[PDB]
C-alpha cells in the first residue's frame, strides 16, 4: 500500500492565472487597440499578439512568479490608473488564501470579467495598470524576494505607487474556492 | 397563476403550457409541480473585504513600465 | 391554431388540486 | 387460501388503475375457470389498455388480488465519485420495475422451492414491520445470501426477486430501486482508500433509503471480494485491506439494519474465503445448485416450445411433459417417442451449469443444421450430439 | 414597454446562463445588436424561443396575475436548485444595474425553466 | 442492601421531580412488596406524569434508591471534522437516552459476571476518585476491552452500558454523553494525514471533556480498524503511516488518562491479535462467548412473550421458566409439557450465537407458517424446522 | 354575446353530461333542465367558461369541443362542437340536436369524465 | 458514438437495411458514453454489432459479458 505526497502548484499559478486573467483585464479594461481575441481555457480570451508584451509581461510576473510564491501577499492589485499612477478601477484580487477547481471557477472569473464591460462604466482609455503586491511586511521589506530577478529590477514602497484610495466595491465576484480566497472584486473610485 | 414552461431542450390554479411536438416528456407536471414550490431558501449572504488596505501594511512594486501604445 | 386542455402551440390547464393523475 | 394474477398495462395505455382492476376483474368473473395467462381479449379498451393477464401460482373460485405494473423503459443510471467523477463508484441503478427484467421470474427453474421461501421471507418481514413488533426484541439483519457453482443462475435469482417483489408490493411503495453494486470498481488500494471508498457509496444508500416511500433492494456481486477472510489468513502481508475494509462495511450494513424499507441480496462463489463476521450477518444463505435430471429436462421444454412458438421448427408435435410419461408409464408410442428421446438427453446431458443448457440450443441449431427451418427428431439428434460436443469441448480445453 | 422588457428579461436569462457555466459550450459572445450592450445568445433557435416563450406570457405577464417570474435554473433531476425571482412591479440604467445586479448577485453563488407564479432580484438557492 | 427503581418521565411530564419522588415513595408504601414493572397506576398525578416504574437488581421497608429520567429524541449531530469542508462524518454523538438505546440493558441476556463486574468497575472508579487517592501511586486508563467470537452482542453491552450508567448516576453528574468514534475517517491517504486526524479527534474529545458535569463514554466499535499491530505488518506492504496511527492513538489514550469522568469502551470479535502495547492499555478485557442453555432458554422465553404480547400468537399460554421446572422437579403434565418442549429445543440449539438467535422467532414465522396467526406447538414446532435449517445450512457451506 | 354563449356552453356541457338520480330538475334560461345540482361542478363549470371568456375576447376561435371521455380518458367517444364563432325554441334547437344525436348514437359509462377543450350554432360528434 | 449512431440508428429503423457495425480496439473519462448508446441500439434489430477487440482474456465486463460468442485467432498462415 502506498501512501503518498503532494506536489502543490499553490502560490504560483494565481499570478500567471492572473497572467490570464490580466492578459484579459488589459484587454476588458480597455487599457490594451493592440489586443486580439482568441482562445484559451475553453473561454473567449483576449489576448495580446504582441509577442514583446508577451515577454513583458514574462518579465513582469513571470519572473517574480515564485517570488511572488511567499503567501505573505494579501492584494494581488492591478491598479488601473492615470497618469498620475493612482486608481480609477482597483481590480483588487484580495488575495485570502487558505493553504482543476482552480480554472473551474476561474471560468467564472474569466468570464465575468469578460462581461465586466457590461458592468465597467466607460473607463477612459489611455491608461496604464500597476501590480500592487500587497505583502504583510510593510513598506516592500525584503527587497530580494522581490528584485528576484536579474535583467528586470525592483523598487521599494516609494511614496507614489504605495498607496490607493476611492474604495467603492461593488464585488463582481466573489469566488470561495479551495486553495484560494480569491476575493477578486472591482472597486471603482 | 403559475406559468410552469417545461423546456429548452438539452386558491391559486396552474396555467401550465404544454405546446408539444414530441409527445415523450411523460413528466409535466410533477416537475411543474417541483418549479413550483418554493425549497429551503438560503438567505441572502452579505459581502464583505477580509483583506482591508493596511495604513501599517504596505505593498510591493517592481521598476519597469508596459511598452506604450 | 390553438388547443387548451382543461384538465399548434398548446396552453394546457392544470387546477393543482386535482393531481391525481401521476401522469398528465 | 389465495391466489395472486398479475396483468401487463402497456405504457401509452393511461385510464386510471380502478378502471383496469374493475376490467379485469370482469373479465374473471365471466371466464372463472390452471396457470395458464391470457392474451386473447374482446374489448376495445381493454385491448388498448392491456398487454396480458396471468395466474402465478382451472378453478372457479374468487379468492383473487391484483397486481398491476409497469416495467419501466429506460435502463440503468450511473453513479461516479461526487468530486472523482470519473470512475471511483460506478454503481448501476435500476428504477424497478423494469424492462429487461420481465418474463426471468419464469424462465429460471429450481428443484430446492427457493423462490417460495425467498419471497414470503420478505411477505414475513412486512408483516412483522406492520405489527409493531419490538425491533430491540426481535430483529433481522435483512441480508440475503447466495452461494452455488458458477455459472448455474445464481445471481439471475436476485434480479428476478426484485422484479417480483416491486410487482406484487405495488400500492405499499409507489416503486423500487436496485443498486447494483460493482465490488471490483471500489479497491482503489493505496493506504486505506477502498475501505474509505465504501463509505460514499453506502452514503448513497442511505440517500436513496431515506425516500421512505420505495423499496430498495442492494445487490451485492462476488461478496467474497469486498469481505475477505481475515482471522484464517496468516498473511500480516495485507496492510489494511483485510482488516480495514471488511470492517469498513460490517459497520454501514449494520447501520440500514434499523431501517425496514432496504433488503440487501448478495452473490457469492466460494464458500471459503469469507469472513466469518458476515456468515452471521446474513439471514438467509441459500446454495443454488446445478440443473438436475427433471429440472434440465423443464428447461429443455421451455426451449423447444420457445422455438416452436417462433416457428423454428415449423411442425409442431406434442412435447410430453414428465408427468404426462410418468402417467402412461413410459409406453413407446408414435407420438410419446420424441418425449422420451428428450429424457435420454436429459440424462446424458447430465452435471452441465445452466448458462451451458440454454446455450445448447444455439449450437445444436448452429453447426449440425443450417436450415431455416427444421424438423423435430433431427434437432432433438442435433442437440444429442451438441451435448458431447461440448463435453469433448471442455474436454479440449484441460 | 413590455415589447422590450421582454428582451431585457432575455438578456437576463442568457446572461445567468452565461456566468453559471450551465453548458461547456461557449456560444455566447459580446452582441451590441442593435445597439444594446448586452451579451445573448448566437443561437437564433434560441433568440426566438425567448421571444416566444415572453409572447405566450403577453397575453399572460402584464394581465398581471404575476407575482413572481421565477426563472428557475433547473437541475440533473430537473430541480429548482436556483430560482432567480424577479418581483413583477415596474433608461438603461436599471438595466446595467440588473446586470450588475445578477452579477454581484452571482457574487456569493457559485437547463432553465421560466415559470411565472424595484427589480429586486433575489437568489433562492439550496443551502 | 440496596434495591434500584427506575421511574420514566413521558414526553410531556414536565411538572417536577421531588413530587414524583415522594410520590413514587408513597405508591411504595401502600405496596412494600423477583424484578418487577408498574405501568397502571391510580393516582392522577402518577398516572399522567409516570410511563413505566421498574423495581430492578422480600420486604421493601428498607433502603430504595430511585431514579427520575427523562428520555431524549435527538439525533445524530455529527461532527463534520471538515479541514475544507471535504471531509466526511466522523464520530457520531449520542446524549442523554435517546430512546433508541431504551429497553436494552434487560433484553441483552449473558451470565450474571458480565454486567456487574462491568457496572462496579465505573462506580469504584468514582469511589475511589471522590475520596482523593493519590494520583501516580494507584491509577487506570480507563479503558474496556470486549472480545469474543462474531455475533456475541458486544456493541449492544457498551452502548446499554451508556445507557444504564447515565440513568444510575443522574446525582453526581447532571446528564451522561456518548461519542462513537468513526475509526475509518481518521486515515487519510497523504502524508501524515492521519495521525494529525487522530489527535484532531482526541482534542475534540477533550473539548467536550471540558466541563466535568457531564459523563463521557468513548466507543471505539472495532479497535483493529486503528490500532492495527505494529510489528505484524511484514515486508514493504505496509507503509510507515500505519506505525504513527497507533502510538498517536495510545499517545492519546494516555493523554485523556488524567480525567475521571470519561470512560472508553472499546470491543473487537475474535480478532484479538491487538497491538500489544495496547492490549496492555486496559484494565478490563472482558470475554463475551456465545449463549449458554439458560440463556438461550431467556432469549426465546422474551422472543414467545413478545410475539403473544404483539398479536402473533393469538391464543396465550402461561409458559413456565427454569425455576418452577427445578421446582416441580421435571415433572411431565400439561402445563410444563410445551415448557419442557421449548427446554429440549433450547439444549438443541446450543451453539449458535445471540445474533440468530433473535431471528428464528422471525424465520420460523417467514418460512414454515403461512396464516398470519399460529396457535404455541403449532408455532414451536417452526423453531425447532427453522434452527434445524440453519444448522444444516450452516454445515454445507463448509 | 360571448358571455351568454359562454352561459349556453355551461348547458351544453352539463346537460351532456346529462345527455343517474344525482341529478335535478332546475330553471335554467327559463327552460326547467334536469341537471346536477353539485355546487362544486357548477362553479367548476362556470370557471372553464370563464377562462373560456378572455380566450374569446381575443375572438380567435374555431371550436369548443367538449370531449365526452370514456373511462379510460382515451376517447371512445367524443363531442367535437364546430361552432363557427366569428325567443326560446333555438335556445332549446340546440339541445335537440344534440339530444336526436345521442338519439341516434348512443351516450358513455355513467361518469363522462369528461374534459372540455378549445379550438382557438353547429355541431357533430367523432364516435 | 453519439451523433454516429443516430445516423446508424436512421439506418436501423427500416426493415430493408442489414446494417452491420463494427467496433475497433475494445462524456469521456468519467464513463464513455459510448455503452449508453450502443447497448440502447443493441435492442432495435436488424443490427448486428461486431467487435475487434484484439484484447485477450483480459476483459472488463462493460462490454465482453454481454458478448456471446467469442472466438480466437492467432498467428497467420503460411
Ligand atoms: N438453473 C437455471 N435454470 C434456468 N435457467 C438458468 C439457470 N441457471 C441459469 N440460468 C440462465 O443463466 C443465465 C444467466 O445466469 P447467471 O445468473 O448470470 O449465472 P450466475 O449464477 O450469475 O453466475 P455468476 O455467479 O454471476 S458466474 C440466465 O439467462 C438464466 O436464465
Ligand atoms: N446474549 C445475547 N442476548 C440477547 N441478544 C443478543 C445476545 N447476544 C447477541 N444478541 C443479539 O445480538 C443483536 C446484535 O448484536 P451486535 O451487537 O450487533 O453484535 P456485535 O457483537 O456487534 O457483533 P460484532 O459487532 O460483529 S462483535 C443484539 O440485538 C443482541 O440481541
Amino acid at each position: 500500500r502506498q501512501d503518498l505526497n503532494f506536489g502543490q502548484v499553490v502560490a504560483d499559478v494565481l499570478c500567471e492565472f492572473l497572467e490570464v486573467a490580466v492578459h484579459l483585464i488589459l484587454y476588458v479594461r480597455e487599457v490594451y487597440g493592440i489586443f486580439q481575441k482568441r482562445k484559451k481555457y475553453n473561454v473567449p480570451v483576449q489576448m495580446s499578439c504582441h509577442p514583446e508584451l508577451n515577454q513583458y509581461i514574462q518579465d513582469t510576473l513571470h519572473c517574480v512568479k515564485p517570488l511572488l510564491e511567499k503567501n505573505d501577499v494579501e492584494k494581488v492589485v492591478v491598479v488601473i490608473l492615470d497618469k498620475e499612477h493612482r486608481p480609477v478601477e482597483k481590480f483588487v484580487f484580495e488575495i485570502t488564501q487558505p493553504p482543476s477547481h482552480v480554472e473551474q471557477l476561474l471560468r467564472a472569473f474569466i468570464l465575468k470579467i469578460s462581461v465586466c464591460d457590461a458592468v465597467l462604466d466607460h473607463n477612459p482609455p489611455g491608461c496604464t495598470f500597476t501590480v500592487l503586491v500587497h505583502t504583510r511586511e510593510a513598506a516592500t521589506r525584503n527587497m530580494e524576494k522581490i528584485q528576484v530577478i536579474k535583467d528586470f529590477p525592483w523598487i521599494l514602497a516609494d511614496e507614489q505607487d504605495v498607496h490607493m484610495h476611492d474604495p467603492r466595491l461593488i464585488p463582481l465576484k466573489t469566488m470561495t474556492s479551495d486553495i484560494l480566497k480569491m476575493q477578486l472584486y472591482v472597486e471603482e473610485r | 397563476q403559475v406559468h410552469i414552461f417545461w423546456g429548452a431542450p438539452i386558491t391559486t390554479e396552474v396555467i401550465l403550457h404544454y405546446r408539444p411536438c414530441e409527445s415523450d416528456p411523460t413528466q409535466l407536471p410533477k416537475i411543474a409541480e417541483k418549479a413550483i414550490q418554493d425549497f429551503p431558501t438560503r438567505p441572502l449572504s452579505r459581502f464583505i473585504p477580509w483583506f482591508p488596505y493596511d495604513g501599517s501594511k504596505l505593498p510591493l512594486r517592481p521598476k519597469r513600465s508596459p511598452p506604450a501604445s | 391554431s390553438q388547443v387548451h386542455i382543461f384538465w399548434t402551440e398548446v396552453i394546457l390547464h392544470y387546477r393543482p388540486c386535482e393531481s391525481d393523475p401521476t401522469q398528465l | 387460501p389465495t391466489v395472486h394474477v398479475e396483468v401487463h398495462q402497456r405504457g401509452s395505455s393511461t385510464a386510471k388503475k380502478e378502471d383496469i382492476n374493475l376490467s379485469v376483474r370482469k373479465l374473471l368473473n365471466r371466464h372463472n375457470i390452471g396457470d395458464y395467462t391470457w392474451t386473447e381479449f374482446d374489448e376495445p379498451f381493454l385491448t388498448r389498455n392491456v398487454q396480458s393477464v396471468s395466474i402465478i401460482d382451472d378453478l372457479s373460485a374468487c379468492t383473487v388480488a391484483l397486481h398491476i405494473f409497469q416495467l419501466n423503459e429506460d435502463g440503468p443510471s450511473s453513479e461516479n465519485l461526487e468530486e472523482e467523477t470519473e470512475n471511483i463508484i460506478a454503481a448501476n441503478h435500476w428504477v424497478l420495475p423494469a424492462a429487461e427484467f420481465h418474463g426471468l421470474w419464469d424462465s429460471l427453474v429450481y428443484d430446492v422451492e427457493v423462490k417460495s421461501h425467498l419471497l414470503d421471507y420478505v411477505m414475513t418481514t412486512l408483516l412483522f414491520s406492520d405489527k409493531n413488533v419490538n425491533s430491540n426484541l426481535i430483529t433481522w439483519n435483512r441480508v440475503v445470501l447466495l452461494h452455488g457453482p458458477p455459472g448455474t443462475g445464481k445471481t439471475s435469482l436476485c434480479k428476478a426477486l426484485a422484479q417480483k417483489l416491486t410487482i406484487r408490493l405495488s400500492s405499499r411503495y409507489r416503486y423500487g430501486q436496485l443498486i447494483e453494486i460493482n465490488s471490483h470498481s471500489l479497491f482503489s488500494k493505496w493506504f486505506s482508500e477502498s475501505g474509505k471508498l465504501v463509505t460514499k457509496m453506502f452514503q448513497k444508500i442511505q440517500d436513496l433509503i431515506d425516500d421512505k416511500d420505495a423499496l430498495v433492494f442492494v445487490l451485492i456481486d462476488q461478496v467474497e471480494s469486498l469481505t475477505a477472510a481475515r482471522n484464517a489468513c496468516r498473511a500480516g502481508t495485507e496492510p489494511s485491506d483485510a482488516i480495514r475494509v471488511v470492517n469498513a462495511v460490517l459497520t454501514q450494513i449494520d447501520q440500514i439494519k434499523r431501517h425496514s424499507n432496504v433488503v440487501i441480496l448478495t452473490t457469492s462463489n466460494i464458500t471459503e474465503k469469507i469472513d466469518v463476521a458476515f456468515v452471521d450477518r446474513a439471514d438467509i444463505k441459500q446454495y443454488i445448485g446445478p440443473p438436475s435430471a427433471a429440472a434440465i429436462f423443464k428447461i429443455y421444454l421451455s426451449c423447444l416450445e420457445e422455438l416452436m412458438k417462433c416457428q423454428i421448427i415449423y411442425p409442431r408435435q406434442q412435447l410430453l411433459t414428465l408427468r404426462e410419461l410418468e402417467m402412461i408409464g413410459f409406453i413407446e408410442n408414435n407420438v410419446s417417442k420424441l418425449s422420451l428421446l428428450l429424457n435420454d438427453i436429459s440424462r446424458k446431458s447430465e452435471g452441465l451449469s445452466g448458462r451451458v443448457l440454454r446455450k445448447l440450443p444455439f449450437l445444436a441449431h448452429a453447426l449440425y443444421v443450417q436450415a431455416p427451418t427444421v424438423t423435430i427428431e433431427g434437432f432433438l439428434q442435433a442437440l444429442s450430439l451438441a451435448v458431447d460436443k461440448q463435453f469433448e469441448e471442455r474436454k479440449k480445453l484441460a
